[PDB]
């Protein structure tokens, strides 16, 4: 409220842009993309040119584009120390999202590839991550075995009685009015 | 009298209220 | 009269479509060769504005608006002698033939009040139904797409008493040119047999030309059991398209599976389709339906043929085939599935259930869009 | 387009694959489209009447 | 404004009460932002150490009034005690007084049916209806005071 | 004849007041709008003298700026003030007209006041003072809500949507919707804005499924004469449809008179329909200025994501298998590392389920699941329809529930 | 306080009375056509 309605009464603060970008980064970490873009909407063109706000925008671009390598590399190009915490949290969220995509994509993944996609420095790092966050993953013969769902990607692979009784609801609720 | 207008208005409204059941009865008997 | 109206319309329309037919010049000469004679006054003022200045046309108008009046005043010298000793309303009965002159010479207004005049005169339809054909033909020049909807039913309601096949088979040509003029190539094939049996009017004196026209719409509208019906139409073509080297080679290359030479004359027809009137509104829609019909005819003939075989046998350019097949599978048609790095094209076969369900949900949404918008408009 | 059948490019694989199912549904959609078109006809005509 | 809501989160309880009073003056315009933060204002009303509990209750009751939840608005208005003045010609006060009389008459009617369950009438609701009956008697509107006394089933105020 | 028409309109208003027929006042207001273009200051003052006794405080105040009748004079004068671009005088005359409105305690002033609420604010936008009304009109809605004035209850709420949307108080605009009670569709235009103002917010807040309906709901009821409102209703419906993944049909882009309005919108879909973002940038940049005029630019950024999907929709279905490098190249990404991004792009696409496809990164080859013959279109086919038919049985009963016979 | 407390129900009862009258009349006419 001080940054919105009092802008016509107060000189611009040098800490406005870094804090706004930090909020944007938090929203990205929380996956509140809608609020992120509404805040970008509320920002002026001059603010978007700020290195911090532009950095947040580029990070969102990479996260949407899936350029997780770019996000984790920009972890090095962080302009101000206060961000490092949110950047590490973003890295954890990005690793979780990558794991989620990998589980759906591949039936099996080589451990080398698993490290490469998640950018784990050491084998023990990937092993520890797998053990804690995703116990369902089975490591067999040096390849991560993703236990794909019984019926998910395939279409028309759901329960019969439930669909058909959905038709019950439709029909009975319809004509009883008649 | 000033409170009479509200009391009488309430009496008539309550009387008309039973008209709902009155009509519903004929809507099925008819 | 409206019998050469064909010349007028076709010539002026060629001059006006296809970016003014290259360097517009011979079209403004030969139409003016027909404009400043035969008493034409009304239909070319803006066509003069689409033309050059032609600064002294005033004496060119004054000799003709006087000649307009001389035929007008001899009606004014007929309407009092035809009423003194009346025949069958010989005022009207004279100008029931001279309104079509005034239909050509004037605009529709001198036609429309005199045709509906004489429509109440005659008690047999043999003069009525010829008036309705005159209402149809002006309904094409001024493209009165809503006035043709009335009088076609008012035509068709008259033929049932009697057989009137010269009033029926001529009529089938008029829906045939209307169903092709706008997007309805389905009924175009309807009048295909109709043209097989019709005749040569002033508009289409060349039977070979009418014959070839009934063939361009047939190769879309019907498949090859009906293209065996079209080979019976090709025995009719040994009768008429035997004089045509182009169209005979163009139709049979699809039937003889001469796939490579098929595109050579398809480039000829589509260019001719552009410069032609009345196909030029939809010349881009024709070939993209003829491409997808020539593609899937070959592809349905195999479970899966490699993508580098179609270059040297069907049409050259491997990457040309690549970008073309990629945009049609993505368009939702041409049931196959192309591979890329082992260099093969695979087909499938879907049922006639998913694709038949697809067109239903379009029309169900469209009709409910019609009635929900209607019920808001009425009742406030 | 006679009896079904379609050999592969050179592997010997017929692509004859179809079933017989006249569908109430297609005629049904045709009915609905025509009836809705005439509903719109009546709507426009009777609207012209109300403005008169 | 999210600046007044931020001041409520600070440990200066008196300054939080000042922010609440700033949101009160502004409750008519800022109710859609304040409605998201009702649980913070409820926690300030529940807090026994806070000396300005009645002002927190009055802001909450105004927010529920603008939300259209008149029952919760009445419960918090009864919590505001002396800050809810029956003398004020505000649309907020009139609608809550009408609702207070209706709920009081409903509870009195039920308590007279159930000879076995003394429905515990809140003494604060009775005190508001008393002050309103006394106001009507002071205004010389005896016929209205008699109508209200008959609805409220209060024979003593009918005699008065 | 202008004075004669003014006198006839005044007589119509008096008759409506005596007969208590709000339709009478509606016709009088329609005639008054029919005389807006012939409004002369001398004739207006003559009408004021004819309807206002010389010396009336209301008469004097009205003449200085140059119940039902006293308010009604404010109606035309305020309109003419804006007609003359004297928005500052319309501001005072708007407050002066409304200030009288509070004192009057008659129900017949709802339509006259309701029009005033529309014109009262209108001076403020032209003066740039919509923010100073939130403390002014809102209690005016309170009075309309307090008086059960249904006509005023709706009209003032939408302006609440307008004011908060114009100031981008969209965190607060939805705040209104959750609280505002659903008032019956007594006003054909106003509810459309209420229907449409929800359409804008629904477009803004990602509730696109709800967005399309209310976007269509108002457009379903939008008047033909309000082409801009139709266009505005039609401009927002386009964005959501593109934001919905369903390209609007070309036919809506050939409706007579509104074609010039949607010209930027049609080309945007075609690039989305083509699935190429390069022309997106060219189309967006050239009409970026026009897009700024609509403020839906924020809706524009999201479209590339679907446009990325739209390009994805082409590639996956029209090509069985192609390497990820080919994936980004035909996508024309200016990304320094198209190998990872397109690979990553498919990852989200695979996660989103937008394609029946599988990746082979060991071979760098993507495998679009045979998405041609596949299996039954059912379970979703037979779930989709029922929502539609079930909509009809209520809607058919909606006609049935409206069936008098 | 009498103006803002007691008389307030007069402006409330009539609003519901007006809609109840119309609904009852519509139902009564629907039943009456059938009875006739």
């Amino acid at each position: 409220p001080y940054y919105t309605d009092a802008r016509g009464r107060i000189p611009q603060s040098t800490q406005e842009y870094p804090i706004l970008g930090l909020n944007l980064l938090r929203l990205l970490v929380q996956n509140r993309i809608a609020e992120f873009h509404t805040e970008l909407e509320l920002l002026s063109s001059t603010a978007l040119e700020n290195p911090c706000i532009k950095h947040a925008v580029e990070l969102e671009q990479s996260f949407m584009e899936g350029a997780y390598n770019r996000v984790l590399s920009a972890r090095q190009t962080v302009p101000h120390e206060t961000y490092v915490h949110f950047m590490d949290l973003l890295a954890k969220t990005v690793r979780d999202e990558i794991a989620g995509c990998s589980e759906k994509a591949y039936d099996t993944l080589s451990v080398n590839d698993a490290r490469q996609l998640l950018l784990f420095s050491s084998d023990k790092d990937l092993l520890e991550y797998i053990k804690e966050e995703h116990p369902e993953w089975e490591i067999k013969d040096g390849c991560v075995v993703f236990q794909k769902s019984k019926d998910s990607a395939t279409c028309k692979e759901i329960p019969s009685l439930l669909l058909i009784n959905q038709t019950l609801s439709y029909a009975r609720e319809l004509e009883r009015i008649v | 009298d000033l409170y009479g207008r509200l009391k009488s208005l309430e009496r008539q409204i309550e009387f008309k209220g039973i008209q709902e059941e009155y009509v519903k009865d004929e809507l099925k008997n008819l | 009269s409206q019998n050469e109206h064909l010349k007028l319309a076709n010539k002026i329309f060629h001059l006006t479509h296809p970016d003014v037919e290259d360097i517009e010049k011979v079209s403004l000469k030969e139409e003016v060769l027909s404009a400043i004679k035969s008493d034409f006054m009304v239909s070319l003022y803006e066509t003069l504005a689409g033309n050059g200045v032609l600064e002294l046309d005033q004496a060119l108008l004054d000799s003709m608006r006087q000649s307009i009046e001389d035929e007008l005043k001899k009606l004014d010298e007929k309407i009092a002698d035809a009423e003194e000793n009346l025949g069958e309303s010989e005022v009207r009965e004279a100008h029931l033939a001279k309104s079509l002159f005034y239909i050509r010479i004037g605009d529709k207004d001198k036609a429309l009040e005199q045709l509906k005049v004489t429509e109440t005169k005659t008690v047999a339809v043999g003069q009525k139904m010829d008036l309705v054909f005159f209402t149809l033909q002006v309904g094409l020049f001024d493209m009165d797409f809503d006035l043709i909807s009335r009088s076609i039913d008012k035509a068709k309601n008259l033929f049932e008493e009697g057989g009137d096949w010269e009033r029926k088979n001529r009529l089938k040509v008029y829906e045939g040119l209307y169903c092709m003029s706008t997007r309805d190539f389905k009924k175009a094939a309807s009048l295909f047999l109709d043209s097989i049996s019709t005749f040569t009017t002033y508009e289409l004196f060349p039977y070979d030309t009418f014959i070839f026209y009934t063939v361009l719409t047939s190769i879309i509208s019907l498949d090859r059991v009906s293209l065996k019906q079209k080979v019976v139409d090709a025995p009719e073509i040994l009768t008429v398209i035997g004089k045509i080297p182009y169209l005979s080679e163009f139709l049979n290359s699809l039937y003889d599976c001469q796939y490579k030479s098929f595109f050579s004359a398809f480039a000829g027809l589509t260019e001719q389709i552009k410069f032609d009137r009345y196909l030029h509104r939809h010349f881009r829609y024709y070939m993209r339906e003829v491409r997808t019909v020539v593609y899937s005819q070959f592809l349905e003939s195999y479970k899966s043929v490699t993508i580098e075989a179609m270059a040297k046998a069907f049409g050259v350019t491997v990457e040309f085939i690549d970008l073309e097949l990629s945009r049609f599978i993505a368009a939702g048609k041409l049931h196959c599935k192309i591979d890329k790095v082992v260099g093969v094209l695979e087909t499938n076969r879907p049922d006639a259930k998913n694709a038949l369900y697809q067109a239903t949900i379009k029309q169900g949404d469209f009709l409910l869009n019609r009635i929900q918008k209607l019920s808001r408009v009425i009742d406030l | 387009k006679k009896f079904a059948g379609t050999l592969d490019q050179g592997a010997g694989c017929l692509i004859i694959f179809d079933d017989h199912k006249t569908e109430d549904i297609y005629e049904a959609t045709l009915d609905t489209i025509s009836n809705v078109a005439k509903v719109v006809d009546s709507l426009f005509v009777r609207s012209a009447k109300i403005m008169a | 404004a999210g600046g007044m809501l931020a001041m409520l989160s600070e440990h200066s309880t008196s300054l939080k009460l000042h922010a609440l009073s700033n949101l009160n003056v502004y409750a008519q315009f800022l109710w859609p932002e304040i409605s998201t933060s009702i649980p913070l204002l409820e926690s300030l009303y529940e807090d026994e150490e806070f000396s300005q509990r009645p002002l927190a209750a009055l802001v909450v009751s105004k927010v529920f009034y603008f939300l259209g939840e008149l029952n919760d608005s009445l419960a918090y208005a009864l919590g505001a005690g002396s800050l809810f003045d029956v003398s004020e010609d505000s649309d907020y006060v009139r609608t809550l007084l009408d609702k207070a009389i209706d709920e009081y008459a409903s509870l009195r009617n039920k308590s007279a049916e159930s000879k076995e369950e003394a429905v515990n009438i809140d003494p604060r609701l009775e005190a508001i209806v008393e002050r309103m009956l006394e106001k009507c008697i002071l205004d010389g509107r005896y016929q209205q005071a008699m109508g209200m006394a008959i609805e409220c089933r209060r024979l003593d105020k009918l005699e008065e | 004849p202008t004075l004669k028409h003014l006198k006839e309109i005044a007589s119509l208003l008096e008759t409506g007041s005596y007969t208590k027929e709000a339709r009478r006042i509606s016709r009088a207001i329609r005639l008054t709008f029919a005389v807006r273009r012939k409004l002369t200051a001398r004739v207006l003052h003559f009408f004021l003298d004819y309807a206002l006794t010389p010396g009336s405080e209301a008469h004097g105040k009205i003449s200085a700026f140059l119940p039902e009748l006293e308010i009604f004079c404010y109606l035309i004068v305020l309109l003419f003030l804006i007609d003359q671009k004297l928005h500052n005088e319309a501001k005072a005359c708007a407050s002066a007209s409304i200030a009288r409105l509070k004192s009057l305690k008659r129900r017949v002033a709802d339509v006259l006041a309701s029009k005033l609420y529309s014109f009262y604010s209108l001076s403020y936008e032209l003066t740039g003072d919509l923010a100073e009304i939130r403390g002014e009109l809102l209690t005016l809605h309170r009075l309309t809500t307090l008086h059960h004035d249904e006509l005023g209850q709706e009209t003032l709420l939408n302006l609440l949507l307008r004011n908060y949307l114009h100031y981008n108080l969209y965190d607060q605009a939805e705040k209104l919707r959750s609280k505002a009670p659903s008032f019956g569709a007594h006003s054909n235009q106003q509810h459309c804005r209420h229907l449409f103002y929800v359409g804008k917010i629904q477009t803004i807040q990602l509730e696109y499924t709800d967005a399309k309906e209310s976007l269509l709901q108002a457009a379903r009821k939008a008047p033909i004469a309000a082409r801009g409102f139709r266009i505005q209703c039609n401009k927002w419906a386009v964005i959501v449809r593109l934001l919905l993944g369903e390209i609007p049909e070309r036919t809506m882009f050939m409706q007579k008179g509104m074609e010039k309005a949607l010209r930027p919108y049609f080309e945007l879909t075609n690039a989305v329909r083509i699935g190429d973002l390069e022309l997106f940038r060219g189309v967006t940049e050239k009409f970026s200025s026009t897009f700024d005029k609509d403020r839906t630019h924020n809706l524009i950024v999201r479209l590339r994501h679907n446009v990325i999907r739209t390009g994805l929709r082409n590639i996956s279905i029209s090509y069985s298998r192609i390497s990820l490098s080919d994936v980004a190249k035909k996508l024309r990404l200016d990304s320094p590392n198209p190998v990872a991004d397109a690979e990553s792009i498919v990852a989200k696409a695979i996660r989103d389920g937008a394609i029946d496809a599988t990746l082979d990164h060991g071979n760098g080859w993507m495998l679009s699941k045979e998405t041609g013959d596949i299996y039954s279109t059912t379970e979703p086919q037979s779930a989709f329809d029922s929502r539609i038919a079930f909509c009809l049985n209520m809607h058919n009963e909606a006609v049935r529930a409206l069936r008098y016979p | 306080g009498l103006r803002q407390y007691y008389l307030q129900h007069i402006h409330e009862l009539q609003l519901r009375v007006r809609n109840k009258n119309h609904n009852l009349q519509r139902l009564e006419a629907q039943r009456n056509d059938l009875n006739s």
